[PDB]
RNA sequence: CCGAUAACGAACGAGACUCUGGCAUGCUAACUAGUUACGCGACCCCCGAGCGGUCGGCGUCCCCCAACUUCUUAGAGGGACAAGUGGCGUUCAGCCACCCGAGAUUGAGCAAUAACAGGUCUGUGAUGCCCUUAGAUGUCCGGGGCUGCACGCGCGCUACACUGACUGGCUCAGCGUGUGCCUACCCUACGCCGGCAGGCGCGGGUAACCCGUUGAACCCCAUUCGUGAUGGGGAUCGGGGAUUGCAAUUAUUCCCCAUGAACGAGGAAUUCCCAGUAAGUGCGGGUCAUAAGCUUGCGUUGAUUAAGUCCCUGCCCUUUGUACACACCGCC
């Protein structure tokens, strides 16, 4: 535990790690992208809203300082 | 068809914040300072406004037009007064221009929902006294 | 089915209103909008850009809750927290050249009027206006 | 000396401006209401002008 | 006138300020002047807060000292004149009276 | 927009003598030269016409080098006049934004003419001890021991 | 309205003249045997009532000490003229008096009376006056040089809650 | 039908020991619509027993000197939390959050004064009422500490500090300390 | 806790009982509304307590022979 | 308090008392508070509503040209008493729980005998004695000092951050003050100039009439930030601009632009507190020509825990021991 070094901006190695299994677990929000991606975390959120844009990501709440996000329904 | 005169004004409080709700023969609406009962600033409240609605059904409350006027307190003093201004309202009217039949039940749903929906909440403040920054708390004293 | 502005959230409806009068873009805009700071107590000029039709938008709203209103009372909605740093702290109140170009710009728009005492308030066209609004934002909240 | 020095320091303000009208004390005055009265005068006096306890 | 006009009676205590508003009212029935009624105005409560000692030693108890100031007021209306009519005040130490018309 | 780390993305940039950290935002990376603030650096993105949403690595030649003017000289491109640090210098009285170990040498300057003037103010600079007034009895006292 | 002050300091003013009168009265009447002052204000005129055990004394010869009394509270407080009239009134019950009853009992004290028999003497006077009690407390440097207290108390005597304001008079 | 936050019916909420079930107040008696209303239930003594658990899961929440009025905000944390649980787990968040207080209220302690034999001198079982408050407090403080100083919020971390202790994983700082107290009396038996 | 009355009310309850044991009743209204004619009472709190306690006093002496 | 009882009869203190908060759709009263209704209007819907919705827009004590007091105000009154029920109790004094109730323990003020070598002679034209009294220890004027800094301690404020900071929008108070005997110095609406601090004219208010519907903060809703001594913190320090004053340097205060120092929750120790309480949060008064990190009050948000004990620190009553009585900080 001594520093975080996160990426500030995405790149080939982090874009599709991004893209090919964000949408497919259960809780999405920027927090836990940011922890599980070593990114900042503004990317994070806009990373986010580019995936909700693009319509592969449900978001549930859409609060100012908690928002939260989920994969689509299978079936 | 057309009887007029059928109007009840009945106040409720909570930590000095007023709101005397104007209910009256009509078509049924609730309004707080010309807003929507539904759109109010503090809206994690809104189940607190909506909660005697909710209770009693919009059966009971489509046959009158209610204004309700709010001139004190904080924000949810505000809204805690409204619920209960509405609430006590909604008995005074059914509890003089239709049966107490009625007025029994649905005060009793009121009651053992919440009782501070018809009962107003008496505490309200505490004066501070010349020892401490408050009424009860004291300032750090120091031995050495 | 008429719609006023107490029927609708006033938080988008002032956004709506901003849009508004950006598209329609006829305002006495100052020379420092670039600048200054809106108020002595903030310590950042504001993020967005064309924030100026959006102050003018909130006046505005503000005009039509209650009329006669100066500058000095519009610094007081406009007042906010100041920290003092190390000190503790206090309320502060708005720009007073921003409230009174704002109302200035209001004028040149020529939806707000002084009153036969002091302070200004909306004209009916202005009311119109915010009503028509309020109206269509009503409209696109509900479908 | 002469008129030109002996009171020409200003005292048009200041806590040397106001003193006690009871006693001419210059500390604890209370210029509330117009008392003008020192800090210990108004406790001798407060039954006399009427300022009674209550709690 | 064709004359109205207002008195207004302030004082600290409301027994005596209770005996004029009363005495002064019913001295107006029996003299047949219609009373616009008694607005009794909002309390003036004056408050001083001093310490106690006058040494700075000690355990920093502060006395609280307050002043009830309370007003009235009563508007004698008549279609006749009034201030010929009425010249009585019967007022007692304590309390006091102030008289206007409706162009002050 | 949310796209890859661009090819030319220098981490650290080379702003007139000191380095400024590419990976924040622009609106507060070039805060960390000295002479330059939050408002500043706001004010001249303004009127440099930069999009104030993107980080200062990813920024070109050509905006750097539009920003680079500004800061030198904000009296030309508007910046108002109570705006600037060395506003009616005591040297040559004229209005001045200083930018870098210029104001290293400015502070040095005026400190060492307060001295040769031997001012209150100069020889409390001289001693360590404070100069606006305050009560040295009680604080500062890291500073010394 | 302008010239007149508001309602506050007039009667903060009202309070501060009675204190300034009754300070007055009980520095110049101290020997007549002075209890009290009670002033009744009109926007006509003013009457200055003095309660006080000797009318005799405190009216010099003809009215001449009563006449200077009024002629200094006119000219003190700046009344117009002819608008302040001072009467002097015999209080009832003297001995219920405790303004009086300290006042002769420092006469006394002054005169060169034994402390004692002086207290005695003024604690079975209150009480032949009749009152449901008494209590006299005598403080300072009494016999050598270390300061000492003497209270002499006889019947009925509360001290604690309101009552004690219109039954207990203090001096 | 009552639909705490708009949703998360109370009716399907079981208790699964009947020793708390006394103090648990998600029944229907006690289901309300939102979890904010000043019922002063600390003026008598076993009056918290009746307020809802929700109620006292957000008064507990607000702590630090930051937060000892920010009722809404805490209101708006469990919301947020409730709605992560139900994302993340399928079942009733307040299904979740009585499983979790049942499995955090630490059976038994140890409480004494004089000369402590590990920490106090008798080992002593606990009551239902201090289960509950042992629970919630220990719940709400490893949220705390969870959300203290890292980029996941208190929604997040009274999440799953909730979902941990739900089903129990010695990963939640409620179980753990729970563990603690649980060996510190079993040592002083 | 701290109800306990006090020989002012409880020697002007026994005395008023003794004096006008025919007007008194077991109401507790009825009571406090005797009192004010059959004596003076400063204060409606004194009152209202004293007439209490003659409630109480008057119970006790209809099941049995109080001192009184 | 009941009871016993060589005591009987009393007195103070406690209680009682006064103020305060909570209920009174019961009474009186209101153009310096309003509400309802109606009439002019202004805007939306006009598909068609139309006794539709909003208005802190104008009016109906402008005197005939509406009523009423629910809301506000303040007076007289009422109301709560362990009163009712169950249990415990010598079936007494009372205690526990419950119903009905606004309230079944609202906070203060006052507050005994006896004392302390406790503090004030720097509150007094309260004062004994002593000192000084014309080169004054009187008094006035100018300047400086009371701020001065290797250090230690006390009351506090700001923080250490994401339960957050910034930016914008929305939205709610109550105490209480306001133009002066000396005495000069009031609270301020509105308009204009300035980016801000401020300045310039027009007014209102001696006040439920004006500031003021006190558009307070926290909070709420969206934006940016992203775990870094970072957009946390704003100490230190430079330059510049105003305000008060006769005078601002040892910076009075305020404003603007730069510098971002320690500080990442704090050892041993230790303070305060039981419900609208602690705490967060602002706003009045006092001080004030200039001004609050202080203090005294007010309102807003609003809990965790506890209904117990004598373990620590103490207090009261009874018994007991004493070589103490300046009384265990004793004595020896
Ligand atoms: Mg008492
Ligand atoms: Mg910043």
């Amino acid at each position: 535990r001594d520093k975080l070094n996160n990426l500030v901006l995405f790149d080939k190695a982090t874009y599709d790690k991004l893209c090919k299994e964000v949408p497919n677990y259960k809780l999405i929000t920027p927090a836990v992208v940011s922890e599980r991606l070593k990114i900042r975390g503004s990317l994070a959120r806009a990373a986010l809203q580019e995936l909700l844009s693009k319509g592969l990501i449900k978001l549930v709440s859409k609060h100012r300082a908690q928002v939260i996000y989920t994969r689509n329904t299978k079936g | 068809s057309k009887g007029p005169l059928q109007s009840v004004q009945v106040f409720g409080r909570k930590k000095t914040a007023t709101a005397v709700a104007h209910c009256k023969r009509g078509n049924g609406l609730i309004k707080v300072n010309g807003r929507p009962l539904e759109m109010i600033e503090p809206r994690t409240l809104q189940y607190k406004l909506l909660e005697p609605v909710l209770l009693l059904g919009k059966e009971r409350f489509a046959g009158v037009d209610i204004r309700v006027r709010v001139k004190g307190g904080g924000h949810v003093a505000q809204i805690y007064a409204i619920r209960q201004s509405i609430s006590k309202a909604l008995v005074a009217y059914y509890q003089k221009y239709v049966d107490e039949a009625s007025k029994k039940e649905i005060k009793d749903i009121l009651i053992q929902y919440d009782r501070t929906l018809l009962v107003a909440d008496p505490r309200r403040c505490e004066s501070k006294k010349f020892g401490g920054p408050g009424a009860r708390a004291r300032y750090q004293k120091s031995y050495r | 089915p008429g719609v006023t502005v107490k029927d609708v959230n006033q938080q988008e409806f002032v956004r709506a209103l901003a849009a508004f009068l950006k598209k329609s873009g006829k305002l006495k805009v100052p020379e420092w909008v670039d600048t200054v700071k809106l108020a002595k107590h903030k310590e950042l000029a504001p993020y967005d850009e064309n924030w100026f039709y959006t102050r003018a938008a909130s006046t505005a709203r503000h005009l039509y809750l209650r009329g006669g209103a100066g500058v000095g009372s519009m610094t007081k909605i406009y007042g906010g927290r100041q920290r003092n740093g190390v000190m503790p702290s206090h309320f502060s109140r708005g720009s007073k050249s921003v409230a009174r170009r704002v109302l200035q710009a209001l004028e040149g728009l020529k939806m707000v009027e002084k009153d036969q005492d002091g302070g200004r308030k909306l004209t009916p066209q202005g009311q119109r206006d915010l009503d028509r609004i309020a109206g269509q934002v009503a409209a696109a909240n509900k479908k | 000396g002469h008129q030109q020095l002996y009171w020409s320091h200003p005292r048009k303000f200041g806590q040397g401006s106001r003193s006690c009208r009871v006693c001419s004390n210059r500390h604890g005055l209370i210029r509330k209401y117009g008392l003008n009265m020192c800090r210990q005068c108004f406790r001798q006096y407060a039954k006399d002008i009427g300022f009674i306890k209550l709690d | 006138a064709i004359h109205r006009i207002r008195i207004t009676l302030t004082s600290r205590n409301v027994k005596s300020l209770e005996k004029v508003c009363a005495d002064l009212i019913r001295g107006a029935k029996e003299k047949n002047l219609k009373v616009k009624g008694p607005v009794r105005m909002p309390t003036k409560t004056l408050r001083i807060t001093t310490r106690k000692t006058p040494c700075g030693e000690g355990s920093k108890t502060w006395d609280r000292f307050q002043m009830r100031i309370h007003k009235r007021l009563i508007d004698l209306h008549s279609p006749s004149e009034i201030v010929k009519q009425i010249t009585s005040i019967s007022i007692e130490p304590g309390v006091e009276v102030e008289v206007t018309i409706a162009d002050a | 927009m949310s796209l890859v780390i661009p090819e030319k993305f220098q981490h650290i940039l080379r702003v007139l003598n000191t380095n400024i950290d590419g990976r924040r935002k622009i609106a507060f990376a070039i805060t960390a030269i000295k002479g330059v603030g939050r408002r500043y650096a706001h004010v001249v993105l303004r009127k440099a016409d930069i999009d104030l949403t993107k980080r200062a690595g990813e920024l070109t030649e050509d905006e750097v080098e539009r920003v680079i003017t500004i800061m030198q000289n904000p009296r030309q491109y508007k910046i108002p006049d109570w705006f600037l640090n060395r506003q009616k210098d005591v040297k040559d009285g004229k209005y001045s934004q200083v930018l870098a170990n210029g104001l290293d040498n400015k502070l040095r300057e005026d400190l060492e003419r307060l001295k040769k003037i031997r001012a209150h103010r100069g020889l409390r600079h001289f001693w360590g001890l404070r100069v606006r007034g305050q009560h040295t009895k009680t604080t500062g006292r890291r500073g010394r021991t | 309205m302008a010239v007149q002050i508001s309602k506050k300091r007039k009667f903060v003013a009202d309070g501060i003249f009675k204190a300034e009168l009754n300070e007055f009265l009980t520095r110049e009447l101290a020997e007549d045997g002075y209890s009290g002052v009670e002033v009744r204000v009109t926007p006509t005129r003013t009457e200055i009532i003095i309660l006080a055990t000797r009318t005799q004394n405190v009216l010099g010869e003809k009215g001449r000490r009563i006449r200077e009394l009024t002629a200094v509270v006119q000219k003190r407080f700046g009344f117009p003229e002819g608008s302040v009239e001072l009467y002097a009134e015999k209080v009832a019950t003297r001995g219920l008096c405790a303004i009086a009853q300290a006042e002769s009992l420092r006469y006394k004290l002054l005169g060169g009376l034994a402390v004692r028999r002086a207290c005695y003497g003024v604690l079975r006077f209150i009480m032949e006056s009749g009152a449901k009690g008494c209590e006299v407390v005598v403080s300072g440097k009494l016999r050598g040089q270390r300061a000492k207290s003497m209270k002499f108390v006889d019947g009925l005597m509360i001290h604690s809650g309101d009552p004690v304001n219109y039954y207990v008079d203090t001096a | 039908d009552i639909k705490l936050f708009g949703k998360w019916s109370t009716d399907d909420v079981q208790i699964n020991d009947i020793s708390l079930q006394d103090y648990i107040a998600v029944k229907e008696k006690y289901a309300k619509y939102l979890p904010h209303s000043a019922g002063r239930y600390a003026a008598k003594r076993f009056r918290k027993a009746q307020c809802p658990i929700v109620e006292r899961l957000t008064n507990s929440m607000m702590m630090h000197g930051r937060n000892n009025g920010k009722k809404l905000m805490t209101v708006r944390i469990v919301k947020h939390a409730f709605e992560i649980i139900h994302l993340l787990t399928g079942e009733n968040p307040l299904q979740v959050l009585v499983n979790a207080i049942i499995n955090s209220g630490p059976r038994e302690d140890s409480t004494r004064i004089g000369r402590a034999g590990t920490v106090r001198r008798q080992a002593v079982d606990v009551s239902p009422l201090r289960r509950v408050n042992q629970a919630i407090w220990l719940l709400c403080t490893g949220a705390r500490e969870a959300a203290f100083r890292n980029i996941k919020t208190i929604a997040e971390c009274l999440a799953d500090e909730l979902i941990n202790a739900a089903k129990g994983s010695s990963n939640s700082y409620a179980i753990k300390k729970k563990d603690e107290l649980e060996r510190v009396a079993k040592s002083n038996r | 806790m701290g109800r306990v009355r006090t020989k002012t009310v409880k020697k002007a309850a026994r005395v008023i009982i003794e004096k006008y044991y025919t007007r008194l009743g077991n109401d507790f209204h009825t009571n406090k509304r005797v009192c004010e004619e059959i004596a003076i009472i400063p204060s409606k709190k004194l009152r209202n307590k004293i007439a209490g306690y003659v409630t109480h006093l008057m119970k006790r002496i209809q099941r049995g022979p109080v001192r009184g």
